[PDB]
C-alpha cells in the first residue's frame, strides 16, 4: 500500500527522510545499549568512583550554588580535609544539577547520574555526525555516528550507571572538534567564539585539556612546516587560544597554572611564533626580496632568540590499580573490532585528498595511538578516532563501489561489507554484556546451577555504619574504599583515592603495620573509633588490602623503622613469599595475618583461604587493642570495635 | 607441465611429510 | 519490565538494520547526481 | 630428490631462463644474506641476550648498553657471530663484481642482406658468469667431503691441509703452504675449468661462428669464415682470464671477510646479474 | 608526503604489538606442566588473562592489522583504476587481496574466539 516510495524528491528531500531517519535510530542505539548492565542487575551506581561525585552532586541541587556558593568539608580526610580546591570540574555535577533543576521543575534524584551516561553517549551520537559531515561528507558521518554509538569500550567506560569525572569530558573534546574545525575552514570568528565558549564546557571537566593544548597548537605547529596557513586558520586560532586561556583562568583546578606548566607554556610559546610567523608573511610582501629585508631579518631573528634565552632561563597504588598499567590488543582488537581494520584506510585517505581541516585529524590520530599504549584508562581518547577515520574509511570504500555497476568486483566489494561490518554489531551488542555488566559493589558468586548462589555484604555493612554506631566517628580502612564509605554512611573519615597528599596516606602503612603496639599508637594519634578491611579469602576473586599488600609493604615514606627496609619479614628468608606454617614469623604477629584473621580455624575446614589456598591451624584469636564490631554473613568485612 | 599435478604432487608430498611428521608424533609427547 | 536477552536481540536487529539502512542511504547518495 | 629433479627439468624446457638450478642457488644465498641481515636470536653469552649480527641487533644494541663506545666496538669489531664490517665488505664485494660483469668486449656486425644494421654482438668477460666453474671449483672438493666418511673406516686432520680454505682472518696465519696451495688451487682450477669448459656449453670459436652463420651475421672486416680467426684470438683469453680473474675475486671474498656467505653468494648474485639481462632480453 | 603515510603505518603495528609489554616484557611461549606424560611443550597465546600477551602474541597480532589495511589501500590504489593490464594482472590483484582480506578477519576472529573463550 502507497507504493510512492523510492520516486520521492530523493536527493534533495527523501535524502532528509533517510538522513534523520537514521540519526533517530543510530542514536537510540547508545543510549539502549548502555542499559542491559543496570537493566541486568543494579539500579543506581556501579563503580566505586560516583559516590564521590553523586554526593557533592545532589549537595550542589540541595544547598550548593556554585556562582554565589563553593564549599568547604570536615566530613572528609580527617584532620586536613578537601574541598573543590581539588575535584577539578564541576562540569558533570552542573550539568545534572542543571537537568534536575528543569526536569525536576517539570518533576528522580536516583534518575539523574544514572541515566545520564546514556543520554550522554545519545547525544555525542549526534555531535559525530556534524562533525563527520564537515570532512568528507554527510555520507560519511551517517556509518560514522553509529561507530561512536556502539563502539564498546566507550560505552564502557561510561554505562547506564556512570558517573565518572571523564564521563562527559569526551562529549565535550568531540564537541570542541565540531567547534574548531569549521572554524578552521571558514574564519567565522562569531562562530569562532562559540567555539571558545563551547571549550569553556571541556576545560571545566576532565583534565584532557592538557592534553587538548598539548593537541591544538602544535597541529598548528604541523602548519608550519607543511606551510599551509592562511588568515583563516589564524583569525579562528588566536580567539580560541587567547580568550579559552582566560576561560581557564576562572577555573581552580588550572588557575594561574595556564601561565606555569611546561606544556601549555610551550603551547603558548608556539601561539606566539604563529603570530610573529602570520604578521611575518603580512609584510615583504608590500616590500621586494632585498638584501635589507635580509638585515632586519636578522635583527628580528636576534630579538625573537633573545626572548627564546630569556624565557628558556625562567622556567617556573594508583600504577597498581590494573587499569593503568599498559594494554594489548586485547582492549584492542576485543575492543574495538572490525573497526581497528578500517582505521588506516581512511587514514590513507586522509592522506590521499590531504585537506587543510583533515590533517588535524591526522595529528589526532598519531597523537591518542601513541598515547593509548601506555594506558588501557586513555583508550577512551582513542575511543571515536577510530571511529571517525574508519567512518571515512568505509565511506571511500563503499561510495567508490557502489559507484560502478548500478549507474563482478563490486558484486563482492558491497556485498562483504555488510556481514564484514555488522558483525561488528554482534560483537558491541554482547561484550558489552560480558566484561562490563557487572558493578563494583555488589559481587556475582558462584557455586549452583539453579537459583545460585550471587549476593550484598557491602550495603549490609555500610548500612550497619548508617545504623548503629556514632554520629562522629572514624572511617579508616584503605584509601580505594574511601568514597563510598560517604555514600551511605555519612561518617568522617581520613583517606580518600586522590592523592594530592601522598604523606597522610603513608602513615596508613604504618596502622596497618607489623607492630600492634606502635600501630595502635599511631591510631591512638589519630581518634580512632572504628577499622574495616576487606577479605577476599573463600571465593578468591575478590579483592581488598591484602594483594595490595606489597603496596604497603613498599610503601615508605616518614619512616624509619620496619617500613624502611621493603622486606620486612615476609618472604622465606631466601626470598620468596609465603604467609602459613612455612611462612614468616613476623607476618605471623604482623596486623593483617591477624587483623583479618580472627577464628577462622574455628569454621571452615579442608585446609583453603583460595586467595593464598592456606590453611587452619593458627591460634590467631588476639584482639589485643581491639573487639569485633561485626560477625560476618559471608566472611565480608570484620568491623573492628576499636578499644581502649 | 602441460598439466598442474606435478605441482600438485610436491604439494601431496609435503603433506606426507607435513602430515606423516606430527602423525607419528601423535602417540608421543 | 524487559529482560537482558531480549534487550540483546534488540540490540542486535536494530543494529542490523542500521548498518543496512546505511548502506540503502549510501547507494541514494552516490547514484542520484547534484 | 625426485622433487628437485622435476623442478629442475620443468625450469628448462617449461619456463627455464636461469635454471632451475642457479635461481635457487640464487635465492638460498639471498636468504643466507638474510638471516644475517634480520636475526631475532642469540643464545646467551657471557652478556648480551638475543642480537646476532643483525643491524636489527645493532640497534638494539644501542638501546640496551650505556658507554656508546664500547657499543660501537661490539658493532663493527664483532667475530664469533656476523659483524656490520662484514656486511660493509659484503657490499663492497657486491659493487665490485658488478663493476666487472660490465667488462665486455664489443664487436660490431654488419647483418647479411641488410644495409648496416648493427647489433653489436658482445662478449662479457664473466662469460656464462662461469656456473660452471664457479660450481666445478665447488664440487670436486664436495665430493671428497662426501667421501672422507669412507676415510673413517679404511680424515679432517692431515686431508685437510689441500683441501679447504684456512678461514682466518689473520693473514700469517700459522701455516703459509694451505695459503699458498689453496689460492694456487682456486685460480688454477677456474682457469683451467674455463679452458675446457667453453668446449662443450657453446661459445667456443666453431659455436659462435656457426651460430652467426646460422643467424646471419657477418663482421665487415673480412670473410665469414674468417670470423673465427676475427675472434679466436679473444675467447680463450676471455675464457682463462674470464676464469681467473673471478677465483682471485673470490679471494678478496674470503682475504677480506665482507661476504655473507663468499665465493658462492658473490658468484649465485652474478647468476641473478646475468638473469636480469636474460630477463630485460624480451623486455 | 607519503613517507610520512608508511613512517605512520609502520607505526602502527609497533605501537599496538609490544611498547606497551617492552617494560612489561614477558617471554614467548612455553607454559605446559606435562599435561600428562610431555614435560615443556609450548603452547599458545595467552588466553586465561586478557590483557597479557608475549612477544610472540603481539607480533601477530600487529601483523594480522597491517596486512588488511594495506590490503584495502591496494584496492584503492590500482583496483579502482583502469589503466593497466585489464585481464590479467587486475585480476589478481583483486584476487589476492580478497583472499587477504577475508582469510585475514576469518584468523583474526579464531584467534579473539581460541584465546577468548567467546560465544560464537
Ligand atoms: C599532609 O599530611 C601530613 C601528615 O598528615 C602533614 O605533615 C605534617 O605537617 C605538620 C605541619 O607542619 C608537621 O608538624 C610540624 O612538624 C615539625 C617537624 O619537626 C621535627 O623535628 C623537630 C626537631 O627539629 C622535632 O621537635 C619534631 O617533633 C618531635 O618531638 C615531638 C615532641 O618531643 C614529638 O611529638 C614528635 O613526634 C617528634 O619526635 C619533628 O621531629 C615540628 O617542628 C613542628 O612543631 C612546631 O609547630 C607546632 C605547631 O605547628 C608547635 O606545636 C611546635 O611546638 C613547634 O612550634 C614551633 O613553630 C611554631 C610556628 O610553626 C611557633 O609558633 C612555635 O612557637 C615554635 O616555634 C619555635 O621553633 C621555631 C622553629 O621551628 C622558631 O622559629 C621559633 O622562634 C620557636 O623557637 C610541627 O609539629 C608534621 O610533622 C607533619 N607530619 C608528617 C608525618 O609529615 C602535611 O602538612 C600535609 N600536607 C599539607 C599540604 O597540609
Ligand atoms: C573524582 C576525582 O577524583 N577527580 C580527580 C580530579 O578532581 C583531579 O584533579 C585529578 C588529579 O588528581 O584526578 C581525578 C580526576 P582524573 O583521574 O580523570 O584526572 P587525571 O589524573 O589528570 O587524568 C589524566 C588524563 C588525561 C587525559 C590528562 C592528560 C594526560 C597525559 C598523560 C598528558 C598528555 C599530553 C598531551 C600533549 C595530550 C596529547 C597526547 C599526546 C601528545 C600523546
Amino acid at each position: 500500500m502507497t507504493k510512492l516510495g523510492f520516486l520521492r524528491l530523493s536527493y534533495e528531500k527523501q535524502d532528509t527522510l533517510l538522513k534523520l531517519l537514521i540519526l533517530s535510530m543510530a542514536a537510540v542505539l547508545s543510549f539502549s545499549t548502555r542499559l542491559f548492565a543496570v537493566l541486568r542487575f543494579e539500579s543506581v551506581i556501579h563503580e566505586f568512583d560516583p559516590y564521590f561525585n553523586y554526593r557533592t552532586t545532589r549537595f550542589l541541587a540541595e544547598e550548593g550554588f556554585y556562582k554565589f556558593h563553593n564549599w568547604f568539608d570536615d566530613r572528609a580526610w580527617y584532620p586536613l580535609g578537601r574541598i573543590i580546591g581539588g575535584t577539578l570540574y564541576p562540569g558533570l555535577m552542573i550539568t545534572s544539577a542543571a537537568i534536575y533543576h528543569v526536569l525536576h521543575f517539570f518533576h528522580d534524584i536516583r534518575n539523574v547520574c544514572v541515566f545520564l551516561a546514556p543520554l550522554f553517549s545519545s547525544f555525542t551520537t549526534i555531535v559525530t555526525y556534524h562533525l563527520t559531515k564537515e570532512l568528507k561528507d554527510a555520507g560519511a558521518g551517517l556509518l560514522a555516528a553509529a561507530m561512536i554509538a556502539v563502539v564498546p569500550g566507550y560505552i564502557s567506560r561510561s554505562v547506564a550507571g556512570s558517573y565518572d569525572n571523564e564521563g562527559i569530558a569526551i562529549f565535550c573534546m568531540l564537541l570542541t572538534y565540531y567547534m574548531w574545525i569549521k572554524a578552521v575552514k571558514t574564519g567565522s570568528i562569531y562562530w569562532a567564539a562559540k567555539c571558545a565558549l563551547a571549550y569553556f564546557y571541556m576545560v571545566s571537566s576532565w583534565g584532557g585539556y592538557v592534553f587538548l593544548i598539548n593537541l591544538i597548537p602544535l597541529h598548528v605547529l604541523v602548519l608550519m612546516l607543511t606551510g599551509r596557513f592562511s588568515h583563516r586558520i589564524y583569525v579562528a586560532y588566536c580567539t580560541v587560544y587567547c580568550l579559552g586561556t582566560i576561560l581557564s583562568m576562572q577555573i581552580s583546578f588550572v588557575g594561574f597554572q595556564p601561565v606555569l606548566s611546561s606544556e601549555h607554556m610551550a603551547a603558548f610559546g608556539v601561539f606566539g611564533l604563529c603570530q610573529i610567523h602570520a604578521f611575518v608573511d603580512y609584510l615583504r610582501s608590500k616590500l621586494n626580496p632585498q638584501q635589507f629585508e635580509v638585515l632586519f631579518r636578522s635583527v628580528i631573528s636576534l630579538v625573537g632568540f633573545v626572548l627564546l634565552t630569556v624565557g628558556a632561563l625562567l622556567m617556573l597504588i594508583i600504577a597498581s590499580v590494573s587499569e593503568h598499567q599498559p594494554t594489548t590488543w586485547s582492549s584492542y582488537y576485543f575492543d574495538l573490532q572490525l573497526l581497528v581494520f578500517m582505521f588506516p584506510v581512511g587514514l590513507y585517505y586522509c592522506f590521499s585528498n590531504l585537506s587543510d581541516a583533515r590533517i588535524f585529524i591526522i595529528m589526532y590520530g598519531v597523537t591518542s595511538m601513541y598515547f593509548s599504549a601506555v594506558m588501557v584508562r586513555l583508550m577512551l581518547v582513542l575511543a571515536p578516532v577510530m571511529c571517525i577515520l574508519s567512518g571515512i574509511g568505509v565511506s571511500q570504500v563503499l561510495s567508490t563501489y557502489m559507484k560502478n555497476l548500478d549507474i563482478e568486483v563490486a558484486s563482492g566489494m558491497i556485498l562483504v561489507m555488510a556481514f564484514f561490518l555488522i558483525t561488528y554489531t554482534f560483537h558491541s551488542t554482547w561484550v558489552t554484556s560480558e566484561a562490563y555488566s557487572s558493578p563494583s559493589i555488589v559481587l556475582s558468586a558462584r557455586g549452583g546451577d539453579g537459583s545460585r548462589i550471587i549476593f550484598d555484604d557491602f550495603r549490609e555493612a555500610y548500612y550497619w555504619l548508617r545504623h548503629n554506631t556514632p554520629e562522629d566517628a572514624k572511617v579508616m580502612s584503605w584509601w580505594d574504599y574511601g568514597y563510598q564509605i560517604t555514600a551511605m554512611a555519612n561518617r568522617t573519615i581520613l583517606v580518600d583515592n586522590n592523592t594530592w597528599n601522598n604523606t597522610h596516606i603513608s602513615r596508613v602503612g604504618q596502622a596497618m603495620a607489623s607492630t600492634e603496639e606502635k600501630a595502635y599508637e599511631i591510631m591512638r594519634e589519630l581518634d580512632v573509633s572504628y577499622v574495616l578491611v576487606i577479605f577476599g579469602g573463600l571465593t578468591g576473586y575478590s579483592s581488598d588490602d591484602i594483594n595490595k599488600f606489597l603496596w604497603m609493604v613498599r610503601i615508605g615514606g616518614s619512616t624509619d623503622t620496619g617500613k624502611h627496609i621493603k622486606e620486612h619479614d615476609y618472604y622465606t628468608p631466601t626470598g620468596e613469599f609465603r604467609v602459613d606454617r612455612e611462612g614468616s614469623p613476623v607476618l605471623l604477629n604482623c596486623l593483617m595475618y591477624k587483623m583479618c584473621y580472627y577464628r577462622f580455624g574455628q569454621v571452615y575446614t579442608e585446609a583453603k583461604d583460595r586467595v593464598r589456598n592456606a590453611e587452619i591451624g593458627n591460634k590467631d584469636f588476639e584482639l589485643d587493642v581491639l573487639e569485633e564490631a561485626y560477625t560476618t554473613e559471608h566472611w565480608l568485612v570484620r568491623i573492628y570495635k576499636v578499644k581502649d | 607441465v602441460g598439466p598442474v599435478p606435478v605441482l600438485v604432487m610436491s604439494l601431496l608430498f609435503i603433506a606426507s611429510v607435513f602430515m606423516l611428521h606430527i602423525w607419528g608424533k601423535y602417540t608421543r609427547s | 519490565m524487559i529482560t537482558d536477552v531480549q534487550l540483546a536481540i534488540f540490540a542486535n536487529m536494530l543494529g542490523v538494520s542500521l548498518f543496512l539502512l546505511v548502506v540503502l542511504y549510501h547507494y541514494v547518495a552516490v547514484n542520484n547526481p547534484k | 630428490g625426485l622433487i628437485v629433479l622435476l623442478l629442475d627439468e620443468l625450469l628448462q624446457k617449461g619456463y627455464g631462463l636461469g635454471s632451475g638450478i642457479s635461481l635457487f642457488i640464487a635465492t638460498n644465498i639471498c636468504e643466507t644474506i638474510v638471516w644475517k641481515a634480520f636475526s631475532p636470536t642469540t643464545v646467551n653469552t657471557g652478556r648480551g641476550m638475543e642480537f646476532e649480527g643483525a643491524i636489527i641487533a645493532l640497534f638494539h644494541l644501542l638501546a640496551t648498553r650505556t658507554d656508546k663506545v664500547r657499543a660501537l666496538r661490539e658493532a663493527f669489531y664483532r667475530q664469533n657471530l656476523p659483524n656490520l664490517m662484514n656486511l660493509i665488505a659484503t657490499i663492497f664485494v657486491f659493487a665490485v663484481v658488478i663493476y666487472f660483469q660490465g667488462f665486455r668486449v664489443d664487436l660490431p656486425i654488419k647483418s647479411a642482406r641488410y644495409r648496416g644494421q648493427y647489433n653489436t654482438y658482445p662478449i662479457k668477460l664473466f662469460y656464462t658468469s662461469n656456473i660452471p666453474i664457479i660450481l666445478q671449483s665447488a664440487l670436486v672438493s664436495n665430493l671428497y667431503v662426501i667421501s672422507q666418511m669412507l676415510s673413517a673406516r679404511f680424515p679432517v686432520g692431515g686431508l685437510c691441509h689441500y683441501l679447504s680454505p684456512p678461514e682466518s682472518f689473520g693473514s700469517v696465519l700459522e701455516d703459509p703452504v694451505h695459503a699458498v696451495v689453496y689460492i694456487v688451487f682456486m685460480l688454477g682450477s677456474c682457469a683451467f675449468f674455463s679452458k675446457t669448459w667453453i668446449e662443450v656449453s657453446g661459445s667456443s670459436a666453431k659455436d659462435v661462428a656457426k651460430q652467426l652463420k646460422e643467424q646471419q651475421m657477418v663482421m665487415r672486416g673480412h670473410r665469414e669464415t674468417s670470423m673465427v680467426h676475427e675472434l679466436n684470438r679473444y675467447i680463450p683469453t676471455a675464457a682463462a682470464f674470464g676464469g681467473l680473474c673471478i677465483g682471485a675475486l673470490s679471494v678478496l671474498a674470503d682475504f677480506l671477510g665482507a661476504i655473507g656467505s663468499g665465493t658462492g653468494i658473490l658468484l649465485a648474485v652474478t647468476i641473478i646479474y646475468q638473469y636480469f639481462e636474460i630477463f630485460v632480453k624480451e623486455q | 608526503a607519503m613517507t610520512v603515510y608508511a613512517l605512520v603505518v609502520v607505526s602502527y603495528f609497533l605501537i599496538t604489538g609490544g611498547i606497551i609489554y617492552d617494560v612489561i616484557v614477558e617471554p614467548p611461549s612455553v607454559g605446559s606442566m606435562t599435561d600428562e606424560h610431555g614435560h615443556q611443550r609450548p603452547v599458545a597465546f595467552l588466553a586465561y588473562r586478557v590483557n597479557g600477551q608475549y612477544i610472540m602474541e603481539g607480533l601477530a597480532s600487529s601483523f594480522l592489522f597491517t596486512m588488511g589495511g594495506l590490503g584495502f589501500i591496494i584496492l584503492d590504489r590500482s583496483n579502482a583504476p583502469n589503466i593497466p593490464k585489464l585481464n590479467r594482472f587486475l585480476l589478481l590483484f583483486i584476487g589476492f587481496v580478497c583472499v587477504l582480506l577475508s582469510f585475514f578477519m576469518a584468523r583474526v576472529f579464531m584467534r579473539m574466539k581460541l584465546p577468548g573463550y567467546l560465544m560464537g
